[PDB]
């Protein structure tokens, strides 16, 4: 109990409330929890827009585990327990059931069709779907509806126009100024991959390997690397 | 800033979709130069046929102002 | 899209007038059908595979369609053809209670010409398929709805064509 | 309307209506003699509603017509009316229609901005709106009162 | 996009030369000139709303074109002209900051014809408009900066033109 | 500021700072003195330019201080001018830092939710701004009459 | 994250009050070493892996770390180690400009120690390396900015132990 | 250029320039006369300058001109020289344009790629670079030296 | 429930209800107490349905009950029986509901993976469920009977 | 902990060196100015209350931060506060006998950053604090051992900010 004891010895010891040798103890003879492969402050509150991460100076509570490599995460399907991709390699694309989220796909035409119709028609009906999905990837990508300002405007012109696909559409929100604002720059470096990685996909990191490649990206090119690297994978196109 | 437009058809053989897939199999999009090439990879990997393709936005041999 | 009272309603909107005496007769024909197209759309959602199956034999299989070489060979592409043709008798369905073929056009027409083109399916023979679902329908439809149905299959031949 | 929005839902999902959306239909369509008997009635008293809700919006925000007012003059006084005659005209449309599908199209989407290039007070429009609620409310009997009201209460929160 | 220093540049690029006499005139030119333009830009910025209703005023509005029929008819309509307008002010700003109008044929002229075209916006009403910003962003930045605005406005008319 | 924007631009980048970056924060610690002066010079004279900023746009918009107006009452002008001293101090903010990173955060991102919320023009708010830019323009040199005047209608251009 | 001149304007702000004689001096004393650290911070942005290389060989390589067993040993680990060395660099140099190790808490130090813990990287020969960085960079600056970046290395070395 | 990252930023974020840009700008244009003197002075200066760097790097490192070097022969070495006058000709363009964009669009982008392929050492071209900066630095006063510098180190620093 | 689905759908958008929304509850609470009917009429007779869907099962396949089949013996008939009784309570749950949620969460999902791991014939299952239909659908009024009829159709549809 | 004698002997130890003239030099430097820092220890342990009583008064006390929802509002915090003043003081007192700030960094600054952040004290309150016994210092032992004395209050506060 080395590190355990050391902690102790130190005079911010009382500062700590969540016990540590009764939890290291128990530790030691069980299998690995399920947690990031790195620290457990490392996976932030699941909420709609929070991105907690529990800061680990504030009010210790630190937490390590010896992961390694290829330690594969367990992760709940939030939807039909059947489909969770691990026993089941095509359960993405096997309908939609009521136990998940509503999926928004722009099947609506959009295109600026117009018509045989009045040549300054009133009406129109139905373009009210992609408002409807415009303001569904704002609830995806951000996780709420942003304000007046930063509403990210001659992108959502170019979709409603129908000269870019919900696919470029979603690139232009990950790539703005606001998202990095917001869940790149107040936050560690390999907390805010882990965010952004919800984000962009539907599902936390699975692997060391897979926060690795990531990670190994934004110490190259930052954080466009590291959104460019997310929205060009083979999963993102197999899957959305 | 250089950007492309495409015009492509992606046919999806063994899935069989129920419902409304014009929109999806053929479509003409603007891609970013920076991207054109992993969009073009993902369409000849599905099959697909890239029926055209157009600068749209740039300038054929610029040394200087194509930064990203 | 539209519907009849939609496009009276913006027909109206585009002259900035309130709802007059015109606009009246017309919204009071759409209502006086309106009993019929339910009947009639009812109908055809009960009967949609049999239709589907009937104008199949009538029309495509048989042939050098269904052979080696043929558009419609393999499973893949007879699923696919007979997908389309529930696609075009689900759309006509819609468009006839509507009372009006923009969704036809929008949801349907745009960009199949082309798509069919590039995908070297044979449009003539789709025209015919759905010819054969109009007879089929205005058969089980009835004299009530038979023209009401048929007028939308001739609008979708007509596009394509 | 009701069959629009059924027929895009049935599109959208990619199957047909069932007796769910064919009874709904064969309702949408019962009321609609009401429906229409409530529109020819705001049609017909529309220009009492209109003056009688400008009446009343002047008097909760007289600013609006003084020195630093939207509305400051004769012709800008006008423009208000028939400001409120448009969204008069709307509300016939919604409930001729049975939903917003029009209302929200012709002078909703985008109403923010067109107020703010005109620098014109929403706050006092949705006031007028409510007159114009009142006045109309005030010629209906309570069941056409309360199915008038429900397009008027939606103006007035989409215009917030 | 590029600027003035940014074109030549890559001229001499191009051509594989180092700046010579030439090159370096034609950049003290644009140098010779740099206060006004921010100071233009300044003004611009802080008066942007009042530019873009005085030009609505003087060019588009009480007209046809905001009454029934009318393209700028309607909320949804008059929203996207004038978010149209704004786009215009703010691309002139950079390409007279710039002193190259290749960002406006890069990020505003590209599909912009043919979009007005398919979508039946009044290329003329527009080319108006722009040409009233001209003459209100003239009367407001002196004489110092008007002719260096007006150019890339005028750019912009006859590119939709 | 602009150590701070230059820094989270090059740290999106993943690389040290350009030339041109270094540069500018020469030239930025060299205004330091100047721009410190400026805004002490601001400070020193608060309430005059307020009083006069606010007595300015009274007279150019009475709606306000109209009994229908949102500035109506001795304390609701009292809040008014409150808010403008805030305006003034985060112009002094901005002026001392050299760029406007605080002060955007401080006042102006969610200011039109906030003034929606409390039904207030924000134009009527821009023009006050104006009148506190030309009373405190009138008691400073040229160039820092400019300078000051920069974030002053960088203010304005914000809430609009 | 904030540097000297945001962190006084916060602290301002936070009590609602206009700067003072005291926040002036502040921002003054802040003023006077500008330049010195833009130089250091160009010196060290120059010199980047040869600063990384010499810190390397004086504190890491040639021992147990690169033999078998070592937590530095295989390629794998000893391109990781260099490129925390690396980051540690780069965020030294942001800090030492912005004169406040705001950054290095918000982006560096936050959870760096408990995932170093989670992995079985040594701390000790972590503090090693960052302050033979910290020699290495002390020697190239000169005295004028050798302090001032001494203070941040010894920060990082104080976070991580 | 200065402008062109400053318009980036400004369209990026859908607004006009920030005040700390506007006096960016103007800091780079008041500086231009001194940036277009240094640029003329090492383009006159130029193959003294290629010159005495190419002598100069062969004396730290002559294995490059050794038979298992990359650099060994007469075309060799004519090639290695011609690359060092390229970047010089970059180091002159950028120094005009105020940043680094010119000279990344023309010489840094997927730099360390070419040189790969031809298995020539990175690390030998940047001490090539070095050599040019202490030979253009001789060339100029103090503060232009230093601003040639900038640049060069920036360059030495690409090339890493 | 519908409630649940209007409710889900408005939340995911961040929306309030669309009056069309509030339409199609309106209708399901009017439709209430004749769904609720329906209900009981189905549970009173819950057992004469069970037992005749049986006989006519066992009539139309009779290979199911026989020596390689998967309910011969007595008590592998009374666990397919047990079966139908579950089948016939999530049908009366899911007109209760207004919707077929409760039966796609209780009884169809995963229904082939159980069924082809027990070795049994869905098909038959289906034809089970048929009967049941019929026999249900001899016990009601028309326009009872096509509600019911169509939670039945969805059943066999989705057994497939 | 460790100080110049014992520093300079393992740092000679770990190589395998003979005290050679540089350090001999060093030790020389060290053992030259040791009976100023003994004079200033005996200052300051002298007058430590009266050093803590005008930092006080000088940076924390006729402020927020004593008023209601300051910090050192209440008498528990007011003397926690001073106590943890004379904590730094007489840590300073050790660093400046020692020649070395080792010992601080051992038992002072590891843990404070974290322990204040948790409790929300004032780290910005804490360096003025620090800098005002600085002062105080430094006008109580005068020349010969002002600037010893400062050096590693100047460090402490460059810790803890
Ligand atoms: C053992 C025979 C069983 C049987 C079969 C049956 N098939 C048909 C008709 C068709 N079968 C096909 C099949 C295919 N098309 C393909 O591309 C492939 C993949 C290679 C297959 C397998 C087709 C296309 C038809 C339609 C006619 C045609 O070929 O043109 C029929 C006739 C049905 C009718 O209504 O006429 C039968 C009876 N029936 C049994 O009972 C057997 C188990
Ligand atoms: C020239 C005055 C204009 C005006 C203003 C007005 N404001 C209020 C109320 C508030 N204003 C604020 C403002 C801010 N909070 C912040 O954090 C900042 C950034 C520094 C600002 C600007 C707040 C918080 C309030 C609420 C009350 C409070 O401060 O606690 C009011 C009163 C509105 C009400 O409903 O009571 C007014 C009138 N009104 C005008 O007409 C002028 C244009
Ligand atoms: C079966 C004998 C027992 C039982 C199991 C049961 N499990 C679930 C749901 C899940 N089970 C898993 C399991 C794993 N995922 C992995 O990666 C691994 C390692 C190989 C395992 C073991 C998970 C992740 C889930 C939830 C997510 C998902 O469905 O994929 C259920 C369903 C619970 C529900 O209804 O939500 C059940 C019933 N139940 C018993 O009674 C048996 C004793
Ligand atoms: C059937 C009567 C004829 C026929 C058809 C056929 N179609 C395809 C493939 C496609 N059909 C569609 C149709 C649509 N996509 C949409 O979005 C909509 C809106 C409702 C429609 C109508 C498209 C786009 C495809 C391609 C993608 C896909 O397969 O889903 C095929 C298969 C072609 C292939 O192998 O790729 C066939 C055979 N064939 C005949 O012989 C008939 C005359
Ligand atoms: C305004 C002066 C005139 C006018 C305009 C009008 N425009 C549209 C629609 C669009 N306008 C654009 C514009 C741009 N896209 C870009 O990328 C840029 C530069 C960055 C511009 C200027 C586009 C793409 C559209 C289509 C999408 C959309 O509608 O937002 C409309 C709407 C047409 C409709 O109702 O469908 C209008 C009315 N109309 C006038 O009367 C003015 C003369
Ligand atoms: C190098 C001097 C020392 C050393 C380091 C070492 N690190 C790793 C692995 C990782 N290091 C990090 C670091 C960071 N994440 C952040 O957000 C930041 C702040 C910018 C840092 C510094 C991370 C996240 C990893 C994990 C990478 C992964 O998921 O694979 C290793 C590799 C360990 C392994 O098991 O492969 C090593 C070796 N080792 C030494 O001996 C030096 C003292
Ligand atoms: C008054 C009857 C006696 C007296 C008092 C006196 N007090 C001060 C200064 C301070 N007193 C306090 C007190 C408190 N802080 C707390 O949190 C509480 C608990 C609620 C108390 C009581 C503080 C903080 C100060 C310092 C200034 C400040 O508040 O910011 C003085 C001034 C001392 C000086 O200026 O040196 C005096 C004189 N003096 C008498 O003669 C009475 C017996
Ligand atoms: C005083 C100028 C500032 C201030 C301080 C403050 N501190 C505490 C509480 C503690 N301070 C310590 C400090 C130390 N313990 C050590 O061993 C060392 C180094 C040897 C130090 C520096 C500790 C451990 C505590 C917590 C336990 C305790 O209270 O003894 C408080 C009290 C906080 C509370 O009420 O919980 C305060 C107020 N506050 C200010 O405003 C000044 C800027
Ligand atoms: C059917 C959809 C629709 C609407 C609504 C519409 C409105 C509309 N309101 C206008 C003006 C105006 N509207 C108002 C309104 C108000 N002032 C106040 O104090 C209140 C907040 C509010 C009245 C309750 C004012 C003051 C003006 C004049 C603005 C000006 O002259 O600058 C104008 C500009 C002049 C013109 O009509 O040509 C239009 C187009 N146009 C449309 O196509």
């Amino acid at each position: 109990n080395w590190g355990a004891a050391y902690d102790l010895y130190n005079y911010a010891a009382p500062r700590r409330k969540v016990p540590q040798f009764i939890t290291l103890f128990a530790d030691y003879t069980q299998p690995l929890p399920n947690q990031h492969p790195y620290g457990a402050g490392n996976d932030p509150l699941e909420i709609q827009f929070g991105a907690i991460f529990k800061n680990s100076t504030i009010n210790p509570a630190e937490r390590a585990a010896p992961i390694g490599k290829d330690v594969k995460r367990i992760l709940i399907r939030n939807g039909s327990p059947t489909s969770n991709e691990r026993g089941n390699p095509t359960g993405m694309s096997e309908g939609a059931t009521t136990l998940g989220p509503k999926i928004f796909k722009l099947t609506q035409n959009v295109g600026f069709r117009s018509k045989g119709m009045v040549q300054n028609a009133g009406v129109v009906t139905v373009e009210g779907s992609v408002q409807a999905l415009i303001t569904a990837a704002y609830q995806q990508i951000f996780g709420r509806q942003l304000y007046q300002g930063q509403r990210l405007k001659v992108a959502e012109i170019k979709l409603e126009n129908g000269e870019t696909t919900v696919k470029e559409f979603v690139r232009a929100l990950g790539r703005s100024e606001i998202f990095r604002k917001l869940y790149w720059e107040p936050f560690y470096v390999c907390k805010a991959i882990e965010y952004i990685h919800r984000r962009l996909l539907g599902r936390p990191t699975y692997d060391r390997v897979e926060n690795n490649r990531y990670f190994d990206i934004a110490s190259k090119k930052g954080f466009y690397g590291v959104v460019d690297a997310m929205l060009n994978s083979n999963e993102y196109q197999e899957v959305f | 800033s250089r950007y492309f437009k495409v015009t492509a058809c992606i046919p999806s053989l063994k899935r069989v979709r129920t419902g409304r897939e014009l929109q999806n199999t053929f479509f003409t999009k603007l891609v970013p130069y920076e991207n054109w090439f992993t969009e073009q990879q993902r369409i000849q990997k599905a099959g697909g046929k890239v029926l055209s393709v157009k600068l749209f936005t740039g300038v054929q041999g610029a040394n200087t102002g194509v930064g990203a | 899209m539209q519907d009849a009272i939609t496009a009276v309603i913006n027909n109206y909107d585009v002259q900035g007038k309130y709802l007059d005496g015109a606009a009246l007769d017309k919204l009071k024909a759409y209502f006086t059908t309106g009993a019929v197209r339910v009947r009639a759309a009812a109908v055809i959602s009960s009967n949609a595979t049999t239709i589907i199956k009937e104008a199949a034999a009538k029309a495509l299989i048989y042939s050098d369609l269904t052979r080696p070489g043929g558009n419609m060979y393999t499973t893949r592409r007879y699923a696919a053809c007979i997908r389309d043709m529930d696609y075009f008798l689900r759309y006509a369905t819609y468009a006839m209670l509507a009372g009006d073929p923009s969704i036809l056009d929008e949801r349907v027409l745009n960009g199949l010409k082309e798509t069919y083109n590039s995908l070297g399916v044979p449009i003539a023979a789709t025209v015919g398929g759905i010819q054969a679902m109009k007879e089929v329908v205005g058969g089980l439809v009835g004299p009530d709805a038979a023209k009401e149905a048929s007028i939308y299959f001739d609008y979708l031949s007509s596009g394509l064509s | 309307s009701v069959l629009t929005k059924a027929i895009v839902n049935a599109d959208a999902e990619a199957r047909y209506l069932s007796p769910g959306e064919l009874d709904r239909i064969k309702s949408f369509v019962a009321s609609g003699e009401r429906r229409l008997r409530i529109a020819q009635t705001l049609t017909e008293a529309r220009e009492r509603i209109v003056k009688q809700a400008g009446d009343q919006l002047f008097q909760i925000r007289p600013d609006v017509v003084s020195p630093g007012g939207n509305a400051y003059g004769e012709k800008m006084t006008a423009l208000c009316l028939r400001d409120l005659d448009y969204y008069l005209r709307l509300v016939t449309y919604g409930i001729v229609a049975g939903d917003v599908t029009p209302i929200e199209e012709i002078g909703i989407i985008g109403v923010k901005e067109m107020y703010n290039s005109l620098q014109t007070p929403i706050p006092a429009v949705a006031e007028g709106v409510r007159a114009m609620k009142n006045v109309a409310t005030s010629l209906l009997s309570g069941d056409d009162a309360a199915e008038a009201g429900f397009y008027f209460d939606y103006l007035v929160g989409a215009m917030q």
